[PDB]
């Protein structure tokens, strides 16, 4: 078991620690992940120094663990982020978000004429790393978009 | 059971060259050997939430030629979804407890796909969903091309008009790209260009395609000249500068055309194809439309009959 | 100065610390008053014990100072909270939020026929202690609603 | 400089018993000794974004009575805010650079308040903003109640009709609550009840008020019977049950009416007041309408002229 | 008799540098020493067949400021030309027998010119005819440019927005081209470009002008930034792509702006000018609107009064 590396050090017994989250994104995760909904000890660091990574955000939730698809959803929101499963203090499961094949529910098809809007169905797109950015195709209208344009709910 | 038995027909992108060929071989047989009682005791639902002349009527006629009964509506204004505020989902949920198959055309993209999620064991056939897919269009287009050319490989195909909102060319391009050595010529206004997800598909397959702003540029090498109508009903006002057909085909533009070339058009046509073209040996859109009968008879039989032997 | 549970964090040089925030309120405070919208370091503690309270939240903003009025703005959510002005690592001033006499920009009048919705103006309500909780009267339409229903944009 | 010189007149909530009395005193002075040139060289905007007969016409007539000129519109449909999408704020910012005062009626609540924030030194007079306030109505009303009762305090007053949306009663109630010992009777459908902010205001002042289901139930002890029109244009479809007049005063309901008793109505009336009431000695809504001339000349004289009239 | 006495004011093309200066000089004189009775005994028609807030209201306010009376309409819908099918010509022939001058704004280009041919000795003042000319706008504009720049020559001026349909820029450009060494920058979508007859006119005068794609690209060297609204009502469906404001001046775009630099807009503005620009020291479109009072009083004084004001 260790303490930390950067200036401010922390320590939790069991839970998840999302580190290396890009600036101005951490708070976005608290929202669209309803992480704040829990009643477990939570710790957030916004605009913390990452050394050569400029600044980062960092979240800590006591006795809580994220669904793979949130790291799968994390792949589109913070690919450089690092989700660490912590137990009896200090890691035991340090993973890195992998680009998925598909995303469900959380996304909204930018195509305004997509039946997915008007009707009671859960969204679903297919993830495909293209030139340099990510592209995702709708399960319904079959249109493909830059994950940059889709991230506008 | 044949490969298409009980399968949904939502998008060409979900079918293989073998499936397409199966449909075409059946169509060829039914056209030469009519089976008036092939779907006796079957009741198919024809549901159009969007205007139609060829697709609906040919589909319904195809059902009767096979001996099935038809039930449905060509307008949703008097369905409970039009007057009582019912979801499309619920509409599909109840209708699927009455019929053996559902043929449907809808204004929003993805309606055919969403329907399959509520029809249980009832197959759904996509007569056109928004500006996305038009599978049966492609099936008949292919049947026509194959009849007039004798092949679906190594063809020189030009698609003119509104390639963006054209569900017809979206499905056709994907289909022909399942075959070998076809070259595509795209002639369309900048604002209505062939979508990028089709081009990326062409690149991935290593198929040749190129942009041209003139028909005369490709008239000499094309085997199929597929004209299309500006999807006025789908255009966003910021694109109302494109409503009028940019490319208009006159009989006089067919002088350098290959003798075997055929001018196809999903129809209806507005001004993109002058009537003087109808008299030439190249005009083939009407014979094409007629092939919709054989193509759709074929699909309906393959999806509703476990085995077909004629 | 801070708390102990294996030598804890939260030790800034200059800025402001919102201590004794009711549980489940610190997230909304960060949402309402758009506090994360800044490049300044921010450390947040959610769901931590306090004894005086069952559990409480804590927000610490760096190089950021709140006016006596900005402090009162919290009276509607964290009435029994404390705002410590920190300079030179030392707390140079402590204040308790007082019921403000008006809430601006933050909320949105519930009256659909109010002119505040259509036009280029900031929302504004008079804060009335309508014994039984807070009552809000819109500067524009002059109709008053209970704090509980006057949503925020 | 008189108390009201160059002041906005947006809500009775901002006026004190003193201001009200100042307006009425001035009104009486002008009615006795008219000052035709008092406001000469003044140009005033009459901007009605919503319908009106007495409020706009009387306001304008008053302006001419004092020698001022008028500019404006009785319908926003042909303004730039109507055909070019201009904000109300921008509309006010430009008009305030032309006129000496702006009188405006608007369909939204708080528009008058809004305009004062973009009108610089140009004062704004509220001819009614949505279902909120109607300051100048309350003034003419008070002028009328005094003219017939001889006082503005210790009166029994019943307000009938739509109290939820009536900007008329909203302002009037608050105005009378600033006077000593007036009793209030509210007769209205449960859906169109007098708002909470008015009741609380009364409670706070120790003002006595009670709710009733029938007019006559209080006919014997009322000094002023204030009838109001159901504000159809402000109702929401879920309140369309109250569209029809619920309380219809008829000539035969005034049998046991106090001699001094008077019927008032801001107007227009639909059927809440039968026409057989028109000739009884209790009807006074038309006299009330005409008093709108003395009250509106009074306010204008106080806002645009510095010295207190003699 | 001053140069403009009893003259039609239809197009800046018919006005010389001298006339423009005469109007502005008079404007300055009237602003300093108002003449309340100068136009007493005059009756002027205010005939707006199209929407307007500042042009009609300021024009009328000016008329009253000089002691004249006004008659007219702000909407042709209730005129005989509106409900009985009367020609514009016949409309003018009768009105010219009642008034001393006719101010009119019309949806068609050349209507003001038309009216001068049926108005006999009664002068016609163009409050704007379609997307053609807007003479009195240019006048107030010039009054404003001088008030803030101190001169009307040797200025760098950028005109942004819809230049094809803006009658505002059409007149203003021609007006400034009659002055020495003004530089012109036109920033507009390619579809709404400044018309050829204006460019040719400039070329002929040796006036320097250039086209640009971004505002800032010339922000450092402009003395007057003239923003304009996209004339939605004049566009043809094939231009509906340009409906949305393309160039949106924001408070943060004025960082490297010349100290003297001023933002002007004939108004109304949609979103071409963020409201955060309103309080910067560069915003002057509201001051500009108010100057429309001095410029319109000036023109009226020159057209209806024989002697040159002192
Ligand atoms: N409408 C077209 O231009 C192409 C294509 N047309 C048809 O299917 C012919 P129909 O509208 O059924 O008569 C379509 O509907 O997508
Ligand atoms: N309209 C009414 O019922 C009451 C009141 N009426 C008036 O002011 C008379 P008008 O609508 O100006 O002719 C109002 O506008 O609120
Ligand atoms: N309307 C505009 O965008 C410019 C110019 N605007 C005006 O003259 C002001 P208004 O339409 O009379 O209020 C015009 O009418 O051409
Ligand atoms: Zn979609
Ligand atoms: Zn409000």
């Amino acid at each position: 078991m260790t303490h930390d590396n950067k200036l401010q050090v922390e320590a939790i017994k069991r839970g998840t620690v999302i580190d290396h989250i890009p600036a101005q994104i951490g708070f976005k995760l608290l929202s669209l992940f309803k992480l704040t909904e829990t009643d477990q000890r939570i710790t957030i660091g916004l605009n913390l120094p990452s050394g050569e990574m400029g600044r980062k955000d960092l979240i800590k939730i006591e006795n809580t663990f994220l669904s793979e698809d949130q790291v799968d959803q994390l792949a589109l929101y913070a690919p450089q982020a690092t989700v660490n499963r912590i137990d009896n203090y200090e890691v035991v499961g340090k993973s890195r978000p992998s680009l998925p094949e598909r995303i469900d529910n959380v996304l909204v098809c930018p195509n305004s004429n997509c039946i997915s809007h008007a009707e009671p169905v859960s969204s679903s797109f297919a993830v495909r790393k293209r030139a340099n950015d990510i592209a995702l195709k709708c399960k319904y209208c079959e249109k493909e978009f830059s994950h940059n344009v889709v991230l506008a709910n | 059971a044949n490969p298409l038995y009980q399968k949904h027909i939502i998008s060409i992108n979900d079918l293989s060259r073998d499936d397409l060929n199966l449909v075409l071989a059946t169509a060829a047989k039914l056209k030469a050997n009519p089976q008036p009682e092939l779907l006796k005791h079957k009741v198919i639902a024809s549901c159009f939430f969007e205007a139609s002349t060829r697709t609906r009527l040919s589909f319904e006629t195809s059902m009767h030629r096979l001996g099935a009964s038809v039930v449905g509506f060509s307008d949703s204004a008097n369905t409970s979804l039009g007057k009582k505020g019912e979801t499309l989902a619920d509409t599909i949920s109840v209708i699927s407890t009455y019929v053996d198959a559902i043929v449907m055309r809808h204004p929003q993209e993805g309606a055919a796909r969403l329907a399959t999620e509520f029809s249980g064991n009832v197959p759904v056939l996509n007569a056109g969903d928004g500006s996305n897919q038009h599978p049966t269009q492609t099936l008949l287009d292919l049947f026509t091309i194959q009849e007039t050319q004798g092949r679906l490989d190594n063809l020189h195909v030009a698609m003119v008009g509104d390639l963006k909102y054209g569900r017809t060319v979206h499905s056709l391009t994907q289909a022909l790209a399942k075959f070998d050595g076809n070259r595509f010529y795209f002639i369309a206004p900048d604002a209505l260009a062939m979508p990028q997800y089709i081009l990326d598909m062409l690149d991935e397959k290593g198929i040749a395609w190129s942009l041209h702003s003139s028909i005369e540029e490709v008239m000499a090498e094309v085997d199929i000249l597929y004209m299309t109508r500006v999807q006025k009903e789908r255009l966003d006002p910021s694109e109302y500068a494109n409503v009028k057909a940019q490319f208009v085909l006159r009989a006089s533009d067919l002088h350098n055309a290959k003798a075997n070339m055929k001018v196809l058009h999903p129809l209806p046509r507005v001004d993109e194809i002058a009537t003087d073209v109808d008299k030439t040996p190249h005009a083939w859109y009407f014979q094409q439309a007629g092939n919709g009968i054989f193509a759709r008879q074929a699909l309906l039989a393959l999806v509703l009959n476990r085995d077909l032997v004629l």
